[PDB]
């Protein structure tokens, strides 16, 4: 009851809670008593559990023993993860922007099931799900495909103007080793756009790269910077590391 | 890549951020290829591990430092950082047999070490295997014959601290050894078996005179001390005898320093007869008070003293008959031997925790490190600890340089102002320290320390030292903008705890015992005086259980008493199922000593056997009991004659029952002898000889493939019985004898298995399974027909030993809880609370569902390996 | 080697009995004396040196037996090499048939 | 292997594909203490 | 397999019994493959050996403890347990050379 | 081997205490003496060895 | 030596021979990461250059 | 000094020759290497 | 880049003999503590001078 609430706490936590109530030596005595009771309780359970040893059944609470690798086993990754979470969820204050729950809201809802423990998923798919559930929460849209459609024309980072459909076209088409602007069946008057798509360039990226930025001044240049850098501040982008991270290209 | 770019552009509001900042902020790596597959729990685990590493390395500022200073994170890198070592460490409390190595054990004696050394070759024939055991047995006999010469108790309250003993050997010349009895593992006058150290030899050449050797702890270091008499002759015909005091100590590497010497003979110790020496450290004026005194019927008719500074320089104490006068209860007489304790302080200090605290935001508590009084002034050492946490209003909160307060320099901010009887003397830290604890680390709840250097506070004058020496108070002030003061009262008062005597005895029939306040602890054992006759019949007779039941004289004068008690009744026992039974002398009001504690049983008689000592020098004795209800009435035990075992059953007019025993079964009053003790002082030597030695030789013959002899040596421990259960031939296993009360203070399986010898049972059976499977494999590789039948025989034997394969339930009460519903603090508190309730026997269980909380206990994967190996080998044999 | 180590540790008893016997005076008459004051520390040291010698002897014994065990492991590897080469050459003879 | 059947019948989707087709009842086992299998049935009204 | 099922259903009157209980009760292994060949004396020997092991390990309760405390069974594991060491020990009185 | 080396260096203390004890005279009476003058150099050498 | 050169030697001596969980224990006698930004140097003359 | 410190005192300065560290290390050393090597051992005082 | 934590100029004999005793391959806590207790004995002696 009393000494059971101070089992997880440390000496500093005990000293820090009820600073007016506990003395600085009473707190230490209480911490020692809590740890000793914790050790004795763990010994008590281990001693009652080792009576159920199959080798000692001839000399004999044998309630539940689960196979190794079962998710309910106290030595399983589920128990390890429960310990990690119980000890880590309280490192930063709940209002802080680094809190574990606040920065990963899917952890508290995570269900410790055998199928979760066993079934293999792709790690990259999991990263992508984590990013999508935040980006769609920001945008407000719940449809994934509508979101990617809005993602297909937007220029709000150095990697963004990408089409899921066009990238599919281009990959599938370069997997046939098929060269678009070398078709007998085309419009030879549309060789430029065809060779652009061959190099692999979204329609929006083409609209970007065909603007006449050179020799463009006045409020028109302001318009063009607001169009091509909608979310970044140009002065904050000026530096070399920022340029390397915006366009996802090596700094050197 | 695209999602990550847009994420840090929109959510993180920092488009220039690196993509690894998404990894650090979201605990998932996005730069992996599409082939890297992991489970989902495993990804959650890797995420929380990265989070804990980054917050423990400071990359996640604002963490709870108090939570980071917690055992889970303190053992982070060693144990809890990786699932591998977390699981391996958690399994060590439940399956120590998985990690117990029968050869290498912590605390293994030098005897067992040298025996393992000599069995470490490859040719273990019966000749070397018996020579090793005869040599081990010689060393064992020597360490069992040790009689205790003298002792010295570490602290001043004999219920705490350690008691160093000096034992000598029954040889010529004598070899001196030393132990230590940790009283912090001593409840109810019963030392835990692990409260005793090993007998360790004193390699210096100590040649005392008249059995005057004294241990003493001087600055936490064991010192030995003896008086050496040397016969001489004058230039004239007269033949004198010179005396020398010699003094040595253990160095850090366990060797003994070369002894200093002090010439002692001054015309009077030559003239004494039956002298004895005294030695004790001093809590004031760190030195050694040494004193040799004459013995008569009374102590110390004459006594000469000596003081020794840590530079080991003589300084004759001129008036020691006055100092020995206060501690005459610790001094030898012509017939008793008493251990010394350290010297009391003349004046015990007391510090009231507070009078007022002022601003109740900074705790501002002090702690008096050291305190004493010199010849004329009281010195002290002080440390001051504030809170200095978050919410110092207003906020900026960008930077701390180490309308609002002082964010800058904190010079001379703290100060102590002791108030003397009428005067006061005010010292500020700007006059002591150039070290300043900065308000940075601005991260919250970091506290600071202000150390003060040996404040020789001058001066108590015109005050009665020490009669009315209670100075009013000691007050200090963290004077700063938004900062406060607290004050403490100094309550120095001269005290004198008198006649807390702790003495050593030796019964006429050989037994020794240390007799302290109201108990007796047997020091030596008479096992070797009876082993000597068994030992001629061979190892088979030395290691047989009849050797382990060998009797032992009872310690001093007193009676054994076997109290039988009724099962738990809610009316007579109150609500709590625990009980402790006392004894007394009894001048009712003379205090009674708890002699046994336990948990009274349900639906069964519990039988508690004791030895009630006779210390009072119709020898009366009065036994009680204490339940949750109330403390029952005494029970006289007396005797009319001087019979040693005669103590009157069913004494006078009193009913002769607590109402908790309520049966004709009390007696156990005869039997001047008890069996050999496997949890007392010499527990380690008995356990080695009777369990750890056969297990070592058996595991040492199993390796090197001597199966027919490994089996012979395991059959010294366990041997199958014609009835169902096996026949354990080691007494402390047969009657489960815990001999390590504090096993979780270290990561070692042997401590756990010593605390619970059922693990030694399981370890032994696992070695037997090893042996049977190895014999099976050896016969199975000789692939002819009869050897194949023999191999099937050995495997069938191992299967019959293992039993029936435990079926693994999968349709079980395990719901699939969420992580947050599985990681509750209420979930752990309720669990530990019910355990601590059912452990102190607060009442009976609920009746009985959950023993280990949310997660189920796991089967021993090592046993399942045995099961699977036997099934595989038997399959291959049958096909 | 084992008998040598045991002999080397079973001599401290004699070396200390010699010192204890030397502690008694051997010059009598008008001048008495002759004890050997350092006999007992010297004998404790000699016993220590014998324990160190016997410890190195038993270390050499263990090292020897371990060298032989590693030798037998090399031999088992060589025996398996040749034993599998036999099977390979028999399969080769079958291919030739 | 028979325990796998029992477990997938108690929690999973067995018998494939549908169940309950015995006079508007349902009998599902329940294993416990590793050494027994108990039964507990369901019923329903005449809706539809 | 079929005979064993019907055996423990009809004779042993315990249809739920394991098939190894037929082995323990009848001193013969039925789970062998059809290629495992043994002589007939050798099978009798293996049967009585399994019987003696099980009755000496307590799995066959009701044994004569006085008979189990007899030199033949006292030297059981060392000498008389396997034909190899029984023959080798018996020959030692006649051909010590 | 480590325990052997440690034992072999933890004996100079005893060998020098023996020499220091031998420096005291052991023949008393009309003829006094018996000290061992070379005991301490010999013991330093033994410790070196 | 006692406070820096000995732990560094034992740590580099355990790193070789691949005792990582103990090499880390021995380096943590010198440096130990602090919850604040900068590390916590546990050797006094390094803490105050 | 009466409390243990030595020093060579030359023209107008004093140089401390020895140290009293070992008289205080002796108590830390019983708690182990972890207590010998902790910074509290390194802040140990010294008579002037 | 060139500091070697084991070999240092002016290394005391104490540190030399400790490195000597840690130069085997089996550095378990027992040898690792015996070496340090022995180093500490020598250190205590050279500090008491």
């Amino acid at each position: 009851v009393t000494l059971a609430d101070f089992m997880p706490m440390s000496l500093a936590e005990i000293r820090s809670q009820n600073t007016g109530r506990l003395s600085r030596e009473e707190a230490q005595l209480l911490h020692r008593a809590a740890q000793k009771e914790k050790q004795n309780n763990i010994l008590y359970t281990a001693r009652m559990l080792t009576r159920a040893n199959p080798l000692l059944k001839k000399e004999m609470r044998a309630e539940k023993f689960v196979a190794p690798g079962a998710v309910s086993s106290m030595f399983s990754p589920a128990g390890y993860l429960t310990e990690l979470y119980r000890e880590a969820r309280g490192l930063h204050p709940k209002d802080s922007d680094r809190n574990l729950d606040k920065r990963r809201q899917d952890l508290a809802k995570l269900v410790l099931s055998q199928d979760n423990l066993d079934n293999e998923i792709s790690a990259l798919s999991l990263a992508n799900e984590q990013l999508e559930t935040a980006l769609m929460a920001q945008t407000g849209k719940t449809d994934k495909n509508k979101y990617y459609e809005t993602l297909a024309t937007s220029r709000r980072s150095g990697v963004t103007p990408y089409n899921a459909p066009f990238e599919g076209i281009h990959n599938a088409l370069a997997q046939r080793n098929f060269v678009l602007p070398d078709n007998i069946l085309s419009n030879p008057a549309k060789f430029a756009i065809l060779a652009a798509y061959d190099a692999g360039i979204s329609p929006k990226l083409y609209n970007i790269l065909t603007e006449d930025t050179e020799s463009l001044t006045g409020s028109d240049l302001e318009n063009s910077l607001k169009r091509n850098f909608p979310k970044v501040k140009i002065k904050d982008l000026m530096t070399l590391d920022a340029l390397a991270n915006y366009y996802e290209l090596p700094a050197d | 890549e695209a999602l990550s770019g847009e994420y840090r552009s929109l959510v993180m509001n920092n488009p220039v951020a690196d993509r690894d900042d998404i990894w650090r902020n979201l605990l998932v790596d996005g730069k992996v290829s599409a082939e890297i597959t992991t489970t989902l729990l495993a990804d959650a685990i890797a995420g929380i591990q990265l989070y804990i590493n980054r917050t423990i390395a400071g990359d996640e500022p604002g963490a709870d430092s108090d939570a980071l200073e917690r055992q889970f994170f303190k053992d982070w890198d060693a144990c809890n950082k990786r699932y591998s070592t977390w699981a391996g460490v958690s399994q060590l409390v439940y399956y120590p047999e998985n990690f117990v190595d029968p050869t290498l054990r912590t605390g293994q004696t030098g005897m067992m070490n040298t025996m393992l050394e000599q069995l470490s070759q490859s040719e273990l024939n019966k000749d070397t295997l018996e020579n090793g055991f005869r040599q081990y047995l010689t060393a064992f006999e020597q360490v069992a014959d040790l009689k205790v010469v003298s002792g010295y108790h570490d602290t001043v309250n004999i219920n705490q601290g350690n008691t160093w003993f000096i034992g000598t050997s029954q040889t010529e010349p004598k070899k001196y050894y030393w132990r230590k009895a940790d009283h912090s593992k001593c409840q109810n006058g019963r030392f835990a078996a692990n409260a005793w150290s090993d007998w360790k030899e004193i390699t210096c050449a100590v040649n005392p005179y008249g059995d005057m050797v004294r241990p003493v702890i001087f600055h936490s270091r064991l010192y030995l001390l003896w008086i050496e008499k040397q016969v001489q002759k004058d230039n004239t015909g007269k033949d004198t005898a010179s005396f020398t005091l010699k003094l040595t100590h253990v160095k850090y590497d366990g060797s003994w320093a070369s002894p200093f010497s002090y010439d002692i003979t001054e015309k009077n110790i030559s003239g004494w007869k039956k002298t004895g020496l005294y030695c004790a450290a001093s809590q004031e004026d760190n030195s050694l008070l040494i004193a040799w005194y004459q013995i008569e019927k009374e102590t110390q008719p004459n006594s000469f003293g000596l003081h020794i500074q840590p530079d080991m320089s003589c300084k004759k104490e001129p008036n020691i008959a006055g100092i020995l006068a206060t501690v005459t209860h610790q001094l030898d007489t012509e017939t008793t031997v008493r251990v010394n304790t350290l010297l009391n302080r003349i004046s015990s200090f007391e510090f009231t925790l507070e009078k007022q605290e002022g601003n109740k935001e900074i705790d501002l508590v002090i702690s008096h490190g050291d305190y004493t009084v010199k010849t004329e002034n009281s010195i002290s050492a002080l440390i001051l600890n504030p809170t200095a946490y978050i919410n110092i209003t207003p906020y900026k909160l960008f930077s701390d340089i180490p309308i609002a307060q002082v964010k800058t320099i904190s010079s001379d901010d703290i100060s102590m102002e002791i108030e003397l009887n009428s005067t006061k003397f005010e010292t500020i830290t700007g006059s002591d320290v150039g070290l300043r604890p900065p308000l940075y680390p601005t991260v919250s709840r970091e506290t600071l320390a202000f150390p003060f250097g040996k404040l020789s506070i001058t001066i108590p004058a015109g005050a009665d030292i020490n009669n009315l020496d209670c100075t009013i108070k000691v007050r200090f002030k963290n004077t700063d903008v938004l900062a406060a003061t607290t004050t403490y009262k100094l309550v120095i008062k001269k005290t004198d705890p008198v006649q807390k005597v702790i003495s050593l005895y030796t019964t006429p029939d050989g037994a020794q015992y240390m007799e302290w306040d109201g108990y007796r602890t047997r020091l030596n054992t008479l096992f070797t005086r009876q082993l000597i006759e068994r030992a001629n019949n061979g190892i088979d007779a030395i290691l047989s259980p009849e050797t382990q039941y060998l009797p032992e004289p009872k310690p001093g004068q007193g009676t054994y008493v076997t109290l039988i008690l009724k099962p738990y009744d809610k009316n007579t026992h109150g609500t709590n199922r625990a009980f402790t039974i006392y004894y007394s002398n009894d001048a009712t009001g003379s205090g009674k000593f708890p002699v046994y504690s336990g948990s009274l049983s349900v639906t069964d008689n519990t039988e508690v056997k004791l030895f009630i000592p006779l210390i009072k020098p119709q020898d009366t004795l009065y036994l009680n009991a204490t339940y949750q209800k109330e403390a029952t009435k005494q029970i006289l035990l007396f005797r009319t004659d001087n019979n040693p075992e005669g103590w009157t059953l069913d004494k006078s007019v009193n009913n002769g029952t607590f109402a908790g025993l309520a049966e004709n079964g009390v007696t156990g009053l005869l039997q001047s002898g008890e069996p050999m003790d496997f949890s007392g002082a010499n527990a380690l030597y008995f356990w080695e000889l009777f369990y750890y030695t056969p297990m070592m030789v058996a595991t040492r013959l199993l390796q090197e493939q001597n199966f027919t002899e490994a089996n012979r040596w395991l059959s010294y421990i366990w041997q199958p019985a014609a009835s169902g259960a096996g026949d354990w031939r080691v007494r402390p296993l047969k009657e489960d004898t815990s001999w390590n009360a504090d096993p979780l203070d270290s990561v070692d399986p042997d401590a756990v298995a010593q605390n619970d010898p059922m693990h030694y049972k399981v370890s032994t059976l696992m070695k037997l399974l090893d042996l049977l499977i190895a014999r099976g494999d050896k016969a199975y590789r000789m692939q002819e027909r009869d050897t194949l039948n023999e191999a099937k025989m050995w495997y069938m034997q191992a299967l019959g030993l293992l039993g029936d394969k435990p079926v693994s339930i999968f349709s079980n009460g395990w719901e699939n809880p969420s992580l947050s519903n599985a990681a509750d603090k209420t979930q752990a508190k309720q669990f530990h609370d019910e355990i601590s309730r059912i452990r102190s026997g607060g009442l009976l269980p609920d009746v009985a569902n959950t023993l280990t909380g949310l997660f189920r206990p796991q089967q021993n994967e090592k046993l399942l390996g045995y099961w699977q190996m036997l099934e595989m080998r038997l399959f291959n044999l049958r096909n | 080697y084992l008998s040598s180590a045991i002999l080397s540790t079973s001599i401290g008893v004699l070396d200390m009995a010699a010192a204890a016997a030397d502690m008694a005076p051997n010059i009598f008459g008008v001048a008495v004396g002759g004890s050997r004051w350092g006999g007992i520390p010297k004998a404790i040291g000699a016993g220590m040196s014998l324990a160190a010698s016997a410890t190195k002897i038993t270390a050499d014994n263990i090292s020897q037996s371990e060298a032989w065990r590693r030798r037998r492991q090399e031999w088992e590897i060589q025996k398996n090499n040749a034993e599998s080469e036999i099977r390979q050459i028999d399969a080769q003879l079958e291919a030739l048939a | 292997d028979i325990q796998a059947l029992i477990a997938a019948e108690i929690t999973g989707r067995l018998p494939t594909p549908d169940v309950y087709n015995d006079d508007n009842k349902l009998v599902i086992p329940a294993i416990n203490t590793g050494g027994k299998i108990t039964f507990s049935e369901l019923a329903k009204t005449q809706s539809d």
